[PDB]
């Protein structure tokens, strides 16, 4: 891997046969010295042979350690699984490059001597954190806004689609945004959206499950948390219903509300973190914004704030016809006398309105929608 | 049998028990507060009677804790929560003081900055006996301080030190160190040898740590 | 010593009168239909049971004077309060000017009094709202909804009801303009009792409906009584019988 | 030529693609590293490691004892027995509170003890700076040099100490703003170090158990120790430590503990010596005062939002990079912002930026940063988390 | 209880055994639902026997430490149970007040 | 916590911190500029316009506040409104009482004397610039809403103050024209200004001797402007 980048011709030129023969003359070289070395210095094979006699002194079963500490000359001390270490040797082949603390290592099983490094069988949460597949439909499901899908494009899904602009800027993209308002106005679906969107990789968790039965456990969550996020990729994270963790009191805790505090103050940490970060980046939703500690919400922290308004009737009409387009309507209904229907409706309430409508339609076995179906749903799905 | 002393902790007590660390020829054992907070049940029982039968090997020798707040928190009644471990090793400790099989052998030293977070049990009559308080300096004591920490220094023969004493009160000996501390500094600072009288003064400024604010309308 | 309660809120709004509409939001139900020919207003009276002793003569309903009346709904002890002040004024504008207040003058009245008690004083707001029905030469019949944040306005039938936006819609999908036709609305506030109570087969001894209207040049006022009460209701639940009739056509 | 671009390049470079993946015939690894280097000693050097070298698995220390050595260990639970180890090494190595390579059988002596700590100290060493410097760190200047010497002189020469006859300062607080100060200052003075720079983040060091803390800061306290000089960092020791306030149930011991013991840490009975520590808060008024002891918080370092040259100097620091037609008004900028903190400043250059990247312009102008700034300070004015915290309650 | 199995025929099964019949009419598929009244009345049993009926693997969890093992190690979320719920796709989730 | 600020609570070292947020608080205002010389007193203020729609007659901060006394406002303007009325009935009935004209140092002491009277429950966020003549001459009086009353004979408030007062000490000396002074002030406003510098963009008035409170020299600065 990585032989050489240049992508700058492109075309019928020496500046491309050149390259290409230049190269692959050394390629020819490359394979005339191999060929020397296990032709004239075979030994036996030279090749696999040694494979097999250091498989040979690897030990048929896995006495698996951990790694507590590191010494560089060829040996160190492992702790085995029933806990009494020990101060093994290493293998010569036992490729010390990617050994850290904590980490399964494969040992003998006579003298236990450090074999080789184990390669970690995924993960439990790693699973369960990341987003496999794109959701649904992509910035044309929205409707009605127009204008924070611009911004929150600018801010995350420009930055990747374009990393020209702000080299000729020479300033750095903004790197921690909220999103806010009323509820159901469309938070974490624009967060569905923009998962659809992206081709980096995605992280989602809620601050609801953020308390945890003890103490320290969250703000270790937490550490762990954003360590899976910059070990895999250029990645976004995205976190919902963070005020939870400041409004909804429980029980289940064994700290109270200062187990809380000290989580919000590691969490403070890991937004701004003095190591170095990377291109992590970070998307918010709360609607109850005003009871979160402001000072999470700083620039440097947190650099955009966008607003989620109630929807206007314009926008209304535009839902109307986006929600209900892949639906057998008879002519007999009207959006318009449904768009004020209510004065205060949000998005999630016109889909649960036609939602029911299509089931009320399933009563009777009907295929089309009729204007009693709406006028029947209504109470129904707002009105209780 | 038994002594603690207590009071504000800038007040200095600490550098007593170096003091009579240094005057003894006996052996001495030294605990740190919460030295005695193990998960392994009990486990601070067993540190107590090991340092307890240790301090009884040796017959001449003394027992100091420092800060005994961390283990002496009053107890209480409560439901579904409520510390318990640091009950065991209060209990244990209280008893082999004072309890059953009494020994005059060692001398329990006990060291504080507050008395209310105690527990009655422990300070009770003779479980410790000598309760003595830090005074604040009053107006010569830091200067007498003072003094001791610029020992160390070629002091011009010009320094009013009760001056500084008075224009220099509700100071204790930490920051009365401090002053020192920092007047070499200011020293080293503007580049000189050791300092004049007045030049202690400008570090007390340093030393109170007032508010930077641009009040001259007085 | 920790009371402000008299502050905005950090977005613009004021906790205390939200909690107020919440508040009123569980209170008891009554509602107001307007007609050319007079005023009807209808409510369920909570906690029926049978050892109420029922001597109050339709105490939900508040005759303030001679030509103009009232309903209340939140708290009962407010009620009384608010609806003693507004006997109190009303009757002041008769002793300093020999005519009944129309309507809206002591309205505005009130509106101004409850403003001035969630502006300053640092004391809780009357979680109570009131339906002020009656008749003035100015503009014959009319009505009016006073709503605790000091709102008011003029809608020709309406409620504060736990239902309170369902018996809106109810009546907006389903009301006639300009036809009094008493007899039809007394229906009307029939089938809308029906359809927002949970409770069902319309006892009269659940309900109360009281009338106004002018006559005589003296704007009677009526209490229906129970006998006319549940003969109203037994023709209201006959009227459904040939709705389902169509059925399959 | 334009659609024919693509028929020379292929024919080498799928050619390469072929001889460079049969070269690329030792990989696969799962544990490995190219075995060339990987087993690149993969002759008797392997052999060495059996025969000479055997087991020797971790012990600890117990008790010694008269004459002859008859030394008595522990292995982790195993057993607990006394034995004479071996002969090979002076019998002076021997001290309570290390750890043997020992063997089951033979017992011989090894390796001399070093001593065993938690894997995640050693792991909380960052050995990495940050690149960031005293140049562009403007707008506490007098904090600058009052931060200069405590870690540098100390670090550097101390023939100025020892001439003087004083001792240094230790125990520093450095402290500023909400959000804008001692974090990014604390990176700068790591990026200037030399020795090690042990953080210290104070919510991390609450566990699941109760006194952990004081163990890891025990161990911490040990391994700097090791060093002759070490810088350790503290954040946020609002949470690690308030005041001791227990009224009825017990409330908050578990911090207690911790924050207690490292003030027996820091002060009385032999200290540290020369070891700089330094910690860095969000309100100061919190900390308990036997923290605030001067010994462990000599000197008090206090950032405030700067007035109008400060402010001036950051939008002179953050801004050399973007375009602009000459010609600035960053003085009158920094007067539209009077009560505005440095990275608010830094995203009103940024908005700047983004506002000018906004359909084609390349260069903003002044009424570009007059639409960052009122968009920033004064449509964003509702939260600001500066009012209730400049007051810092 | 017809009316209520009937609706609860309506909600769960249809979206299960025919899903076309939803493609049908362009409507999302429902997810939650919500029983109430008084209890010991007529719920967890029906719960129960709807899931038998539907082939489905019926699940239930209380919160308590005794399955916490069965399902990770310390599974300090409750997400995690997707894992093995998605093994056993035919499946509905229920648990108590 | 909040009470912390109840009333009246000093600082944990130093006077009261609220007054201090006035102090604070005084530099969100468009900046005045006033020159006593023995010619006579110039006061100076920016209108602050945001667009062409409203008039800028209404945009008023300098007022009258006797015939030969003047001052301008800074800011929050309905603050000055209630010290501008009281400091005009005091010198009002003072010449009723007293059948003469005051010195600008008695209005100045009244209005340092209410400043502090706490309308109440936080000091009032202006600062004011007395300016006029008296019997003694030009007089031209600084006042802070802490009430610390001072006399200067050149000064810069508002927003941009102390860079305005920096230029003042570079260019202002004793022995300046009445001319030379508003052409000074006219400059040092042109460096200060965001905007150019426009026909009702800034307002000027003066106090000579021989005259009475000028009428804000309204449709002749452009003389005085176009020359420079
Ligand atoms: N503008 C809209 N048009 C259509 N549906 C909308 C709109 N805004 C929100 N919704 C509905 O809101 C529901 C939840 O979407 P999303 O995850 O984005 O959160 P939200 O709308 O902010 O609400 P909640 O906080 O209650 O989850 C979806 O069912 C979606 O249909
Ligand atoms: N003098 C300065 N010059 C330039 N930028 C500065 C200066 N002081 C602070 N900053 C800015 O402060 C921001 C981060 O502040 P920092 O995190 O260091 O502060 P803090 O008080 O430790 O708060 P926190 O760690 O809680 O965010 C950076 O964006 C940096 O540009
Ligand atoms: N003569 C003195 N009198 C009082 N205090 C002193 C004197 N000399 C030094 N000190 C200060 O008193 C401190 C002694 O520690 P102390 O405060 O008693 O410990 P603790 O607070 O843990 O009880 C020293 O750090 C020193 O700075
Ligand atoms: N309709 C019913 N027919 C028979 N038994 C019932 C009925 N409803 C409830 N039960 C009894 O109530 C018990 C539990 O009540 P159920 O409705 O299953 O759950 P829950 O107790 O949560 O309401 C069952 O053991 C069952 O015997």
């Amino acid at each position: 891997a990585s032989k050489l980048p240049l992508v700058t011709p492109h075309t019928q030129c020496r500046l491309k046969l050149l390259k290409l023969e230049r190269i692959k003359d050394y390629l020819l070289m490359e394979e005339e010295f191999i060929r020397n070395q296990e032709q004239m210095k075979p030994l036996e094979e030279k090749q696999e042979e040694e494979r097999s006699k250091v498989d040979d002194l690897r030990g048929t079963p896995m006495s698996v350690g951990t790694l507590e500490e590191i010494i560089d000359d060829n040996h160190a001390i492992v702790s085995t699984s029933v806990g009494s270490e020990h101060y093994v040797s290493i293998l010569s082949f036992v490729d010390k490059d990617l050994l850290e603390p904590g980490c399964s290592v494969l040992l003998n099983h006579k003298v236990h001597a450090v074999i080789g490094v184990l390669m970690d069988d995924t993960d439990p949460l790693v699973t369960v954190m990341k987003v496999e597949k794109a959701p649904q439909e992509t910035y044309a499901d929205i409707g009605g806004l127009d204008n924070q899908i611009q911004e929150i494009k600018e801010s995350v899904e420009l930055p990747l689609t374009h990393p020209e602009y702000y080299e000729e800027m020479g300033i750095k993209p903004p790197k921690g945004v909220i999103l806010y308002g009323p509820p159901g106005t469309g938070k974490t679906l624009l967060a569905k959206a923009v998962a659809n969107q992206t081709s980096a990789t995605f992280l989602r968790v809620v601050g609801s499950e953020l308390i945890q039965k003890y103490l320290g456990d969250g703000p270790k969550l937490v550490r762990e948390l954003f360590r899976v996020a910059e070990e895999h990729a250029p990645s976004i994270v995205f976190i919902d219903e963070i005020d939870a963790i400041g409004t909804k009191r429980y029980d289940s805790n064994s700290g109270g509300e200062r187990e809380i505090q000290r989580t919000m103050l590691e969490l403070l940490n890991q937004l701004d973190g003095f190591d170095s970060r990377g291109d992590v980046k970070v998307i918010m939703a709360t609607n109850r914004i005003e009871t979160l500690d402001p000072a999470l919400i700083r620039p440097g922290r947190i650099d955009r704030k966008i607003e989620f308004p109630l929807p206007d009737e314009k926008t209304k009409k535009r839902i109307f016809q986006i929600h209900t387009s892949r639906m057998t309507l008879a002519d007999d209904v009207t959006l318009d006398d449904l768009i004020m229907a209510k004065d205060d409706l949000s998005g999630a309430d016109i889909k649960a309105i036609c939602t029911e409508a299509g089931l009320m339609a399933l009563r009777e076995r009907r295929m089309k929608v009729t204007n009693e179906d709406f006028k029947k749903s209504k109470e129904n799905v707002l009105y209780k | 049998k038994g002594v603690l002393m207590y009071g504000p902790p800038g007040t200095g007590k600490t550098l007593l028990a170096r003091a009579c660390a240094a005057q003894t020829k006996a052996t001495f054992l030294k605990l740190a507060g919460p030295q005695l907070v193990q998960m392994f049940i009990g486990d601070g029982a067993k540190l107590v009677r090991d340092a307890f039968a240790l301090a009884k090997e040796k017959a001449p020798s003394i027992i100091f804790i420092d800060e005994l707040d961390a283990i002496g928190t009053k107890r209480f009644d409560s439901e579904k929560a409520g510390d318990r471990e640091v009950q065991r090793t209060m209990l244990e400790l209280l008893n082999q003081l004072d309890g059953f099989q009494p020994n005059t052998q060692v001398k329990v030293i006990a060291a504080t900055n507050r008395v209310d977070i105690l527990d009655p049990a422990l300070l009770r009559s003779g479980r410790l006996d000598r309760k003595i308080e830090f005074p604040m300096p009053n107006e010569e004591a830091r200067a007498r301080i003072m003094q001791i920490h610029s020992r160390k220094m070629n002091v011009s023969p010009d320094v009013n030190y009760e001056e500084l004493a008075r224009c220099t009160d509700d100071f204790n000996g930490a920051q009365c160190k401090a002053v020192c501390v920092e007047a070499g500094m200011i020293a080293l600072r503007r580049g000189a040898t050791e300092l004049t009288h007045e030049d202690y003064m400008e570090g007390i400024l340093e030393v109170q740590a007032k508010k930077k604010a641009n009040l001259q309308y007085y | 010593y920790d009371s402000r309660t008299t502050i905005f809120s950090p977005e613009g709004r004021l906790y205390q009168v939200e909690y107020a509409m919440e508040a009123i939001g569980h209170a008891g139900t009554c509602l107001g239909i307007l007609a050319n020919d007079g005023v009807l207003l209808a409510a369920e009276r909570r906690n029926i049971h049978k050892l109420l002793d029922e001597v109050f003569f339709s105490e939900k309903i508040y005759k303030l004077n001679e030509d103009m009346a009232c309903s209340v709904a939140g708290i009962t002890s407010d009620a009384n309060v608010l609806t003693n002040e507004l006997r109190l004024i009303a009757q002041r504008y008769l002793l300093q000017y020999q005519e009944p207040i129309p309507c809206e003058q002591l309205v505005t009245a009130l509106c101004d009094i409850k403003q001035a008690y969630t502006q300053f004083g640092g004391k809780r707001p009357f979680g109570v709202s009131l339906l002020y029905i009656g008749w003035d030469k100015h503009y014959g019949f009319q009505l009016y909804q006073s709503d605790p944040s000091g709102n008011y306005g003029g809608w020709k039938a309406t409620c504060i009801g736990n239902n309170s936006a369902a018996a809106v819609s109810m009546l907006k999908q389903d009301y006639k303009e300009g036809e009094m036709t008493l007899k039809s609305a007394l229906a009307l506030a029939i089938k809308v009792l029906n359809k927002t109570m949970d409770v069902s087969k319309l006892s009269a001894e659940k309900v109360e409906i009281a009338t106004l209207t002018r006559e005589n040049g003296k704007t009677v006022i009526r209490v229906l009584k129970q006998k006319e009460v549940e003969q109203l209701i037994k023709k209201h639940e006959e009227e459904e019988a040939k709705a389902e009739r169509e059925k399959k056509e | 030529y334009s659609r024919q671009i693509k028929q020379v390049e292929d024919d080498i470079q799928q050619l390469l693609k072929k001889i460079n993946e049969l070269t690329g015939i030792k990989e696969s690894d799962t544990g490995l590293a190219p075995p060339a280097l990987w087993d690149l000693a993969a002759d008797k050097q392997t052999l060495q490691s059996e025969q000479p070298l055997q087991v020797a698995r971790c012990t600890k220390i117990i008790n010694a004892d008269s004459e002859d050595p008859k030394y008595i260990i522990n292995v982790k639970q195993f057993a607990k027995f006394v034995v004479d180890l071996s002969d090979q090494v002076a019998p002076t190595d021997i001290e309570e509170g290390m750890r043997v390579g020992v063997d089951r059988n033979k017992y011989q002596i090894h390796i001399p003890l070093p001593p065993k700590i938690d894997p995640t100290v050693t792991m909380m060493q960052v050995e990495e700076k940050p690149d960031v410097t005293y140049s562009d760190v403007g707008g506490c200047k007098e904090q600058i040099e009052k931060l200069r010497e405590v870690v540098e002189t100390p670090l550097l020469h101390p023939e100025r100490f020892v001439n003087l006859g004083i001792e240094p300062p230790k125990g520093v607080l450095l402290f500023g703003p909400p959000g804008t100060g001692k974090t990014l200052c604390a990176r700068a003075v790591a990026n200037r170090t030399d020795a090690c720079f042990i953080r210290v983040i104070g919510s991390e060091l609450v566990q699941k158990y109760v006194g952990e803390g004081a163990r890891m800061v025990r161990e911490l306290f040990e391994m700097a120790r090791t060093k002759k000089a070490c810088l350790i960092f503290f954040d946020e020791i609002d949470a690690i430590g308030g005041a001791r306030f227990d009224d009825g149930a017990g409330g908050d011991n578990e911090v207690q503990r911790t924050m207690l013991e490292l003030i027996n840490q820091l002060d009385g009975f032999d200290p540290r010596g020369n070891i700089k520590v330094l910690m860095a808060t969000n309100r100061p008024d919190t900390l308990d005062p036997a923290l605030m002891r001067p010994g462990r918080l000599d000197r008090k370092i206090e950032f405030s939002l700067p007035d109008l040259e400060g402010r001036t100097h950051i939008f002179k620091i953050h801004a050399r990079s973007m375009s602009v037609e000459r010609d600035i008004r960053f003085e009158l900028l920094a007067r539209l912002c009077p009560n505005s903190t440095g990275a608010e400043i830094r995203s009103v250059c940024t908005e700047a930026g983004m506002f000018a990247i906004r359909a084609r312009r390349k260069i903003a102008t002044e009424k570009d940063f007059l639409e960052a700034v009122n968009k920033v300070i004064k449509s964003y004015a509702k939260f600001s988390a500066t009012p209730r915290y400049m007051t810092y309650n | 209880l017809d009316k209520q199995i009937k609706e609860i025929k309506e909600v769960i099964e249809l979206p299960v055994k025919h899903p076309e019949l939803f493609e049908a009419l362009g409507i999302a598929q429902p997810k939650g639902v919500l029983l109430y009244g008084p209890p010991g009345t007529g719920k967890t049993l029906l719960a129960r026997a709807v899931a038998h009926h539907t082939d489905c693997t019926f699940i239930r969890v209380s919160g308590s430490e005794l399955v916490q093992k069965f399902i990770g190690e310390g599974a300090r979320m409750v997400r995690e149970l997707f894992v093995m719920a998605r093994e056993h796709a035919p499946s509905i989730i229920f648990m108590d007040e | 916590s909040e009470y912390d600020r109840g009333v009246n609570t000093f600082s944990p070292e130093g006077r009261l911190f609220q007054v201090e947020y006035a102090i604070e608080a005084i530099k969100l205002g468009s900046t005045a500029i006033g020159i006593q010389t023995s010619e006579g007193v110039c006061l100076a203020v920016e209108k602050r316009i945001t667009s062409p729609l409203m008039e800028p007659s209404s945009i008023e901060k300098i007022v009258e506040i006797d015939a030969h006394i003047g001052c301008a406002m800074s800011g929050l303007i309905a603050d000055a409104k209630t010290l501008i009325d009281k400091a005009r009935v005091e010198t009002q009935n003072h010449w009723f009482t007293y059948n003469e004209t005051m010195t600008v140092e008695s209005v100045t002491q009244a209005v340092s004397n209410l400043a502090l009277q706490f309308a109440m429950s936080r000091p009032f966020g202006v600062a004011l610039l007395f300016g006029g003549v008296d019997e003694k001459g030009p007089q031209l009086f600084h006042m802070d809403p802490s009430g610390t009353f001072v006399q200067c004979d050149a000064r810069a408030i508002g927003s941009a103050s102390e860079g305005a007062q920096s230029s003042l000490q570079e260019v202002y000396h004793k022995s300046m024209t009445l001319k030379e002074a508003i052409k000074s002030s006219l400059i040092i406003l042109k460096q200060v200004m965001e905007e150019k510098l426009n026909a009702t963009n800034i307002e000027l008035a003066t106090v000579q001797p021989g005259q009475n409170f000028h009428m804000f020299t309204k449709e002749e600065l452009e003389e005085v402007i176009k020359d420079i």
